[PDB]
Parts: C-alpha cells; sequence; structure tokens
RNA sequence: CAUCGGUUCUGGCGGGGGGAUAAAGGCCCAGGGAAUGUGGCUCCUCCGGGAGUGUUAUAGCCCUGGGUGUAAUACCCUCGCCGGGACCGAGGACCGCGCUCUGCAAGGAUGCUGGCGUAAUGGUCACCAGCGACCCGUCUUGAAACACGGACCAAGGAGUCAA
RNA sequence: AGCGAAUGAACUUUAAAUAUGUAAGAAGCCCUUGUUACUUAACUGAACGUGGGCAUUCGAAUGUAUCGACACUAGUGGGCCAUUUUUGGUAAGCAGAACUGGCGAUGCGGGAUGAACCGAACGCGGGGUUAAGGUGCCGGAGUGGACGCUCAUCAGACACCACAAAAGGCGUUAGUACAUCUUGACAGCAGGACGGUGGCCAUGGAAGUCGGAAUCCGCUAAGGACUGUGUAACAACUCACCUGCCGAAUGUACUAGCCCUGAAAAUGGAUGGCGCUCAAGCGU
RNA sequence: GGGAUAACUGGCUUGUGGCGGCCAAGCGUAGCGACGUCGCUUUUUGGAUGCGGCUCUUCCUAUCAUACCGAAGCAGAAUUCGGUAAGCGUUGGAUUGUUCACCCACUAAUAGGGAACGUGAGCUGGACCGUCGUGAGACAGGUUA
RNA sequence: AACGCGACGAUACUACCCGCACGUUGUAGACGUAUAAGAAUAGGCUCCGGCCUCGUAUCCUAGCAGGCGAUUCCUCCGCCGGCCUCGAAGUGGCCGUCGGUAAUUCGCGUAUUGCAAUUUAGACACGCGCGGGAUCAAAUCCUUUGCAGACGACUUAGAUGUG
C-alpha cells in the first residue's frame, strides 16, 4: 500500500505539472 | 487547573547606578496562589528578557476578578501547546461566566484531548467576544442558536449509594 | 474525520474553468450589446438543444449567447442603475430559465419568420408525454425497434445486449443474435417501450434513443425582445404565459 | 455518675482586619449602543408559524460615569465563647509560680453510688477462629543458588598445664 | 546581550548554570631601633629581641553531642548495583575512570510476589496523625465529585526500551494551512459532449481508444486530435468539461489524542484473582 | 610466566542483498533521509554435507492429504496461486560414514516442528611433576581427579 | 459426584406417630427478622377522574414481658374440620365450629430488681419423659454358583420347592 500511494501521488504530479505545461549502462556496456 | 483567579503581577530589575528606574514589566497569568504566580512570572521573563529572580523583584500583584461573573460570556483562547513533534498552535472556544472558568475548561479540555500538561500549555491570548458573529465554533454556536431549547432524556436517578437495595425498579424520566 | 469517500482525481486534459469564464462571459456579452440593434430572448424548455449549432450556422450574422441565466442576468444588468442600457433590466425580467439571447441587426418580423418555421424531430426527453405506443416486435430485434419494415432493418447489436438488459428488456442472446424471446419470436409478448398518454422516463427515453427513435419536436420559443433605438422591450405571443422572475 | 488535669478528634456560635476598603448585585441618576430585535406596520400553502422596515413602545438586554456605600457576601488572615467523644491519673505531708484570692481548675484524681465478695475478675492448658510466619547449622561469594551435616534420646565431649 | 561600545569558542563593557582549591586574627599585622660570625658602597637589608596599638564586636553566618598530644590493645584488608560527569566503541550490545548513594551488620509499611524500587530506621505498652501506596468486597478506606476521550475476534489498567518505518486504517475526536461557494460550492438527476477531421506516419484491417510523434483552430456554455467499455474496422456507451433542477456550506493535505494492524509457535493460566465498558480504562 | 575474563541467550527469532548516483516530505538553516529507479553481481538462442537412527505420549500451525471458498484461456478432465481450517491421516527405495538434493516406486497424501543450558519416556549404534634433549620431542618414569 | 438429588418397598427392639413437661442440649449469630404482578426506561400505571424524582412508602405498632372487672364493639388473629387448591426443591383460598381480642371511657393491682448491669423470652434441630395409637424386619458371616474373579468385589441358590 505504501508503494501504491507513492506511485499514486507521483502520477498526480507529475499529470498536474504536464497539464500546466503546454550513460553508465553505456560504459558498462562498452 | 485547581481554583484560580487573575493575577497581575509587575516586576522590575533591581535599581542600579547605571540604569536607575527600570522598565518596570507586567503581565497577567492564571495561577492557584501568589507563590505560583510570582514563580511563572520569574520564568516567562526568564524566557523572554534577561530578568531573573535574584536580579528581579516584584513590584506589585494583584488579585483581578470578572468585572460580571453573574452574566454568560463567550471566550476565544488562543494557545501554544508542546508535544512530541513541537509546538503547535489552537484557538478554541469556551461557554463560561468568567475568565477563570474558561482556563479551567481549557486546561481540562487540552488534558482531556491531547494530554498537554500545565507546563507544556502557554496562555497566549484569551478574549471575550464582543458579537455572536464572533463565534467560530459549531458547538458555542448551537448552544448560541435562537429558542433554544431542549429535553434531558435518561436521567438516572440519583439514589443515595449506600440505599443497597429498593424495592421499586427506579424510572428514567424524571 | 475518516470514513469518507475518495474522491478521484481524473487524469484528464481540461479542468475547471470558474471565475476566468465567468468574467469571460460578462465581457462578451457587454462588447456585444454596443453591436447590435435589438436583443432577442428566446426559451428552449425541455429540448436537447443540440441544433442550436445550426442555428447559429444559419445566422451566422446574428450573436447568439447560451450561458447560466444568472450570469447573463447581471451581465445585461438585473435594476436600472446598473443596466448596460435602457429597457435591459426589463428584459432580464424575462432571463429567467433555460433561455438564451440572440443579438441582431436583422427584422422581428424575419426572426419570428425562421423561428416560426424552424422545426426538427429530436429524441423524446424525459418529462414529455408519449403521442404513440412504440412497442418491440417479439423475435429477432433489429436497431430500430419494428419502426422501418424488418426487411429494411439490420440486427441490434451483441454489445448493445447488456445495456438493453439493464434498461429493462428481456432479451437473450441466441446464435450471435439479439432476440425478444426466441428466433421464431412465438414464445414471448413484445415489449411496449411506451405508452400512450403517460409521461416518460428517463429508462424509456434512453431506451427509444438506443433504438433511434424521435417523438418530440425541437423548436425554440421567442418570449421577447428589446429595440436599442427606442430602449424599449416587446412581449412576444410566447413569453406572455411563462414563470417570470 | 459528678467535678477536674493531660493529650487528642470532631461540631456550633459571636466579633476584628485585608483586597478594586472585594468583585458582583437591589433601588435610584446621567449618558451611549446594538440584537439571538419587545410592541407597531408590510407579505405570508392561516388551530399555527416564518421573512422584512422598524431601537422601548404593551419585554428586555449591553456599555460608561455617579449615589445609597465605610452595603452585603465569597476568599484569606485573625480574637474569643459553647457542645459531643476517646485514651490516660505518673507523684504522694508543707515548700514554688500564680489567680478570678474567707477560696481556686494554681508544682500529676478526687467525691458519690451499685452489684458481687466468688472461680465473679485473673491465670494455665487443649481446640476453633481472623491476621502473621521459608528448615536449622556449616561453607563460598558482592550476594544468592548449589553443596555438606541432621532418624530419635540419654550420658561423655573440645583454648588446658608448665617454662 | 551588543556590535545605534571597539575589534572580529577563537569579538568584547558586562556576564550566566554548574560543581571546585585556598584565606577569614592575639596561634594577629605592621611600623621603631640594639646585636649578629649572614649580607650591603653604608646603621644598609635579613634573622634574633625591645616599645606601641585592640581583652568590651578580639574583627563573617549557623551549629558545637568537646578538642589536641603520647602510650598501648583487638577485628578488618573482599566487592555488587545505581545517579551524575567523562573517555572510547558497536549493527546492537559494551568496556574504562571520578564523585555520590544503596547493600554488606537492618528490622518495619508499601510495590500481589522478590538482592538492587518507593517510604521510613527499630527498648515494652496505650492514644492521636501521617508517608509511600490506596479507597468495587477479596482488603481497612469512595461503585466520591467536575470536564472530556476510547469499544479492542483474549482492549487497558504505568513498561514507554524494542518490534516501529517518511508504515498501513471508507475508526473516532480536536486542530493548522490552503482552496471553492445565492457571480449558486460538494453529491446527484435530466440533457449537451459538436465541426475542420476517417488529422500525420504505420498496419491486412487501426475512424480519439493494438502502435511512433505532434497535439492546432473554429463553434463556443463546453467538449481531450481523448479517460475507460466496445467493433475485424465502424457504429454505440461512458469520462473530462458545460447547462437546467436542487439549495448552504463544503474538500485537499497535514498535526495532536484514544483505538485496530505494525508477527506468533508449541502441558492449562494469569492487569494477583474475580471481574470491570457515560469503567472498576486514559488525561487534568 | 603473569594479569584480566569465566559460560551463555533469555518480549531473542522468520520473506524479500550490499555498495554508489538521481529523486526525496521533512529536521535543520551545510549535514540525516524512505519508497522507487539506474550501475556492479548480471546474460542476443533452453552435487553439497564430515553424531545418527527407531518406537510411544502430548501439543503447535509455518497445511502434504481430506472439507469449504476467491482468482487464473479455468471449454471438459487434470491442475496452479491464495484464504478458513490441526477434525482426521501423514511411507518407502537407490546412494552415501550419515544426511540432504536429485532420481525411482506405492499411496488420498505419504507436511514441518516443540517438550525449554540434560531437545517428553524408552531403546540402539584426560592433566601435574621429574629427567634427558630442543631447529623436536621421548620416557613400562612418578603422581593425580 | 463414593460429603449431588428423586420415587417406592419393608422396617423387631429402639422409639414409629400424637398430646405436652421440659432440657443447667446444640446453632458463623430472632428481637416486627412483616411486604409476590409482569414489562418498558427515547416510557409506564390506573379506580379511566388522573398519577409516576423519592420505599425518609404500606401494613402492623397502647395494656402486670402486657393482670382483673365493667361500659362498648363486630374488627383483627388462631386452632381444628369440609370443599377445593398448590409438584421448579410442593402451599394457600373460602366456608363451618370453638378460642382470644382498647374502635371509646373508667375503677382495682404494679413500688423494694433499691441510680445502669443480655429486657435468660424466637426459630429449627436433637435428647429425656409421661399417656394414647400403630408395627413385629432385614443385612453380614456361613455353604453354594461361574454370566465373575490377583484378593476383595460381582451374578446366583440355600425355609418344602418348577428346591
Amino acid at each position: 500500500r505504501h508503494a501504491q500511494k507513492i506511485q499514486m501521488r507521483k502520477a498526480i504530479k507529475q499529470h498536474e505539472e504536464r497539464n500546466v505545461k503546454g550513460t553508465a549502462k553505456a560504459l558498462s556496456s562498452q | 487547573m485547581g481554583r484560580l483567579q487573575e493575577y497581575q503581577v509587575i516586576g522590575r530589575h533591581l535599581p542600579t547606578e547605571a540604569n536607575p528606574n527600570p522598565a518596570l514589566y507586567r503581565m497577567r497569568i492564571f495561577a492557584p496562589n501568589e507563590v505560583v504566580a510570582k514563580s511563572r512570572f520569574w520564568y516567562f521573563l526568564r524566557g523572554l528578557k534577561k530578568v531573573k529572580k535574584a536580579t528581579g523583584e516584584i513590584v506589585s500583584v494583584n488579585v483581578i476578578s470578572e468585572k460580571h461573573p453573574l452574566k454568560v460570556k463567550n471566550f476565544g483562547i488562543w494557545l501554544r501547546y508542546d508535544s512530541r513533534s513541537g509546538t503547535h498552535n489552537m484557538y478554541k472556544e469556551y461557554r463560561e461566566t468568567s475568565r477563570v472558568a474558561a482556563v479551567e475548561a481549557m486546561y481540562a479540555d487540552m488534558a482531556a484531548r491531547h494530554r498537554a500538561r500545565f507546563r507544556s500549555i502557554h496562555i497566549l491570548k484569551v478574549v471575550e467576544l464582543e458579537k455572536t458573529e464572533d463565534v467560530k465554533r459549531p458547538y458555542i454556536k448551537q448552544l448560541v442558536a435562537k429558542n433554544l431549547s431542549f429535553p434531558l432524556p435518561h436521567r438516572v436517578p440519583k439514589i443515595s449509594t449506600k440505599k443497597i437495595f429498593s424495592a421499586k425498579r427506579p424510572s428514567t424520566f424524571s | 474525520p475518516k470514513s469518507k469517500r475518495a474522491r478521484v482525481y481524473h487524469l484528464i486534459q481540461v479542468n475547471k474553468k470558474g471565475r476566468e469564464a465567468k468574467e469571460r462571459l460578462f465581457s462578451n456579452i457587454r462588447e456585444t450589446i454596443p453591436k447590435y440593434q435589438h436583443c432577442f430572448v428566446f426559451s428552449v424548455d425541455n429540448m436537447r438543444n443540440n441544433y442550436l449549432k445550426d442555428v447559429r450556422h444559419e445566422l451566422n450574422d446574428c450573436r447568439i449567447f447560451f450561458g447560466k441565466t444568472k450570469l447573463m442576468a447581471r451581465a445585461l444588468g438585473t435594476t436600472p442603475e446598473e443596466e448596460q442600457a435602457d429597457g435591459l433590466h426589463r428584459l432580464t425580467r424575462y432571463l429567467t430559465g433555460t433561455v438564451g439571447l440572440l443579438f441582431t441587426n436583422r427584422d422581428p418580423a424575419d426572426i419570428e419568420s425562421y423561428f416560426s418555421n424552424l422545426s426538427q424531430v429530436d429524441f423524446a426527453r424525459a418529462g414529455t408525454v408519449a403521442p404513440r405506443t412504440v412497442t418491440v416486435p417479439t423475435g429477432i430485434v433489429y436497431s430500430t425497434g419494428g419502426e422501418v419494415p424488418p426487411e429494411h432493418d439490420v440486427p441490434v447489436s451483441h454489445t448493445l445486449e447488456p445495456e438493453l438488459r439493464r434498461l429493462g428488456m428481456p432479451v437473450r442472446m441466441i446464435k450471435g443474435k439479439v432476440c425478444l424471446g426466441d428466433e421464431k419470436g412465438e414464445a414471448s409478448e413484445g415489449y411496449t417501450i411506451c405508452k400512450e398518454g403517460e409521461v416518460l422516463d428517463s429508462r424509456q427515453t434512453r431506451l427509444l434513443k438506443l433504438f433511434s427513435i424521435c417523438l418530440s419536436e425541437f423548436k425554440v420559443s421567442l418570449l421577447g425582445y428589446w429595440n436599442s433605438a427606442s430602449g424599449e422591450v416587446t412581449e412576444l405571443e410566447a413569453g406572455k404565459t411563462r414563470p417570470k422572475r
């Protein structure tokens, strides 16, 4: 439940921001 | 808590050659007696300014009482209380006949609802609400509702506690 | 305290407007008032009002406003102290309910002729009285509820099966086809959606809409108008008998 | 039982003083104000009950100042006076301090009366009852626990003598 | 505290809290001049003496159950726990110093029980009043009083150390901040939710809704080049948003109490037991 | 050879790694910081083990079976994951020093544990001295619980 | 349940029932040991008027520890019977006889227990007596049995017979 609530709050905040608005792997792979 | 009456305490730093006729501070507090009044006076001045009991004297202690304690008033109390998380502001209201009764109710309500103690509660400002419009809390506001009348359902009769046995089953109507 | 419902936060692109919308409605109405010679108040009592788009496209050179009645009434000015023009406070008396404004540079006779000759068949809408009895034929059901000839109709959809059942038609899903009773149509009596002289419910209206059956009429009543030159309001035949403010 | 002394518990009554010479309040006087708006007036699905204008009117309320007033009362501090109960009576001529002085409640209890005069009080055993209550010694340790001795009884039994 | 004093814990006029060493009289201080083998350029200094000064408060307070010296004689040479100060360390334990207190040799009241807790120290008795702890008998004393809070499928009754987290709770109460409301807020019901446009690419097919990227305009009261259901693709429904009816307060995050969860094995048992729910539970 | 320490765990234990970066409500006015996500372990073609074993009593549930439920392309049959449940039952073989894993046969299934520092009851399968040496040990040398 | 209870049979002495004389006889404790609706408590009771905080209510309550007589009263007790009633661990009603009886008033006696000393007074139980009625039994040992059995224990039989 803690994980789900954190994910939901993050989704809500990101959606509000986007609605208001109008490498290490590479080195390891080499 | 206990029996309280209003105290004004005036006190000052001891006069010196450098600073004669000092600032002569004053404040009003709630204490069971003048001993606690003086103690908390020196406590609050030690907390606020650089005046201690050793270098200060109590100019005056005066018992101030209620002007009209036979008339019903609403009081707004703005206070600070510190719990494990920190110090919090609260404004509550009490329908009483005196400021001392309002503070009695405030200490009882703090103890009952937030487990706050006497040294954990700071009484910042107690006011007599002038107009009924100034009541912000629904309980006192429903007490000041117009043409207020209510019954008293299920009143258990006051039977003497040594009257162990009774012949008639008691009634809870009047 | 606790024990409360959880309001859902919609993942949506458009939000509520509120005060900015109210203000731009006031501003648009107030800037429109001086441009036009007459302001008509019309009413659309119990209609779907989706044909107002065709009304606008016909009356392109006339400005039609359809907003909240109270906001429009105060934009025009309800009292003769805050009125934008003379008599507009007497037209805010006709602005009562499901009404709209029509600023025109045209003739009142031409406007009344247009709005008396404009008439469009539309779905029943709740509260209307039934003019006729609509019954779904027993057997295989089609996309019209037995109004067009059955030979010229297509079977209704199996995705409309559950909605029909919810709305109360005792239908079945037989071999891929929606059937009221059996495919023989000999084991069940039909389903009368609405009966003559009976106030329709939302259930019956939704059933009629799903079967694409129109029983009501879309017509705009013209309660009255106001001429700016005379600064005077005129009461029309419809506005003679309508709950006024 | 009466009158006393010592200690003590517990009720009642009469005064004095201090607050803001309590604060309040009652009755007056002078002003100002508002509503949980009293009478009046307006509308109101009229046994009825609401909304509005409307500051005392056929109710009232709040605030400020003044008089009775050195009012009363609460609280706190004080000077006394009565009543009820319990436990105790140490000493043994006088001496002393005193007083309310023909005497006394003043350096410790007397007076009056009743029953019985014998197992009646008192005591010793056995049992019941309520309450309390580890089995002794030795040894170790900071202390416990462990360990050791203890079937019972009688008699014997361990810092002596000399330089 | 200030830097409207200077300078900049390492700044200061001043100055905390906190323990801690020393001194507080005749067992005194000086000053004055006789001697000396010491010393100095020298009767010059130091030591040894003389005279003076206060014997009444003789030179802070409180106590004083006397103190000192010599000689002799017996039992002791272990430590455990805790508060505070302090040094170091661990994942957590913990280890070590200083003081003080308790216990040893100590009975008694209380904490149901008990080395380390609270009260209090002890001749034999009578009376009175208390402490710590208690007042629903067991059990002496309240089913005492005022205001609140809590219902736990083994609540809690002083454990607050741990599990324990920025934890989970559509339990309950109180509060802080922000926001929307007769310009009609929240919830609902009845309706609208449109046009360019089956927008571009891609796909056998993909029309807002298998996929990549942009994501504009008109009409507006408002409507996303679309939030879900759906079609093979449509169609259809629904959400976002908007209007009408309704009518007055709402809703978002936090904070503080009490409550549930926040992990448990194995003989039948424990707030001491009964039992207790506007308590016989929690706070004042 | 001397000093200290002399047992030890006892609301202990169980299912989810550590390290570094980013994010991070807060606390604070640099430092501590969860849930996640990225990098290493880690990827483009499918034997371990060095006190054991058997019988019986009782109990726990952390349930293998039997009973009832929730979910799964669960068509049927056979099942998988999860929940309530301890009422009732709960092996053998191969191999190995023993056990386990794997593998193989029955069976409805042939679960795991406790009896509290002595794993309920029963049965079964050394250190001190002496001498001689010491680049190191030896003694049918003595003594001892 | 071997210290829980019930029904029934037969019970010699003893004492098995009754009357009344008591006990220098026992009791976790007489002293007016007086009092039946049910049911709800955000309702109830009734006489149908009304009533309900309140059992600080109702009954009973006077006389040598309760005498004797009278005026006056039909009221309250009690014992026997008759008809009936009460079974959850069994009682009460009505009627009938007989016995006692201040609702009012009065007379004759109370003394001396000496100024208080439990106002020995009730109940159930048990014992010992009197005079009236009634009755004349079982178990164990023993022998025997094997439906039983370590031994006790248990199932049987033993008085004339279906032994």
